[PDB]
């Protein structure tokens, strides 16, 4: 726990240079202010320093429940083979939980905003603009994937 | 009273426009003052910070 604590602080210093990852993390911070989605997967370096074994056992004992989870596979196997192992191994999971142990997700507050981290020392300028999206299950996701695809994408290596 | 009409026959028509004005200007001044503090609102509410290495 203490080794990887030092490692992850070293990773953040590396991800401070991955300018792309920074923008999206800044982006979610502003679109989704005051909500969890503003957070990063990695979280602040403070919590990385101020963490405990107890915080994790809480996190694991709360979220990792069979109903919220999925086993799945693909390739040269059979479904029936997978079941005999699931019952063999995964029958032992906590398939239940207390009256209010598992949280639920409310909608999150999108907002219109801007963040402008000025750094002239660096030679190039990453930008990211976006809006509120439908969600996964909303059917108009299909039409939008076309609309983005009309615009497409580009690098300076494409020979067209 | 007659001479004031002679030297200023526009008097009676002057004020009617004076009335139309203040009612319009009573409206446009706050409304424009809103669009101002609508567009400048970005700047009256922005924030700053200083994150050196």
């Amino acid at each position: 726990i203490e080794k990887e604590r030092d490692v992850i602080l070293q990773e953040l210093q590396e991800n401070d240079t991955s300018m792309r990852d920074v923008v999206f993390n800044y982006l979610h911070a502003t679109a989704f202010q005051g909500t969890p989605l503003a957070q990063s997967v990695e979280g602040p370096s403070e919590n990385v320093r101020k963490l405990s074994r107890a915080d994790l056992t809480e996190y694991l004992s709360r979220h990792y429940k069979a109903p919220r989870m999925v086993l799945a596979a693909a390739g040269g196997l059979e479904h029936r083979q997978l079941l005999d192992l699931a019952q063999k191994h995964f029958s032992g999971l906590s398939g239940t939980y207390d009256e209010d142990a598992v949280p639920t997700l409310s909608p999150c507050r999108f907002t219109g905003s801007q963040i402008c981290h000025r750094e002239d020392g660096l030679p190039l300028a990453h930008v990211a603009i976006a809006v509120e999206g439908p969600g996964w299950a909303h059917p108009d996701n299909v039409a939008l994937q076309v609309a983005n695809a009309i615009i497409g994408h580009y690098d300076c290596t494409y020979g067209g | 009273t007659f001479l004031r009409w002679a030297a200023e026959p526009e008097h009676d028509h002057r004020k009617r426009m004076g009335l139309k004005m203040l009612l319009m200007m009573g409206l446009l001044l706050p409304l424009v003052y809103a669009m101002k503090r609508h567009k400048w609102s970005v700047l009256k509410s922005r924030k700053l910070a200083y994150r050196p290495p």
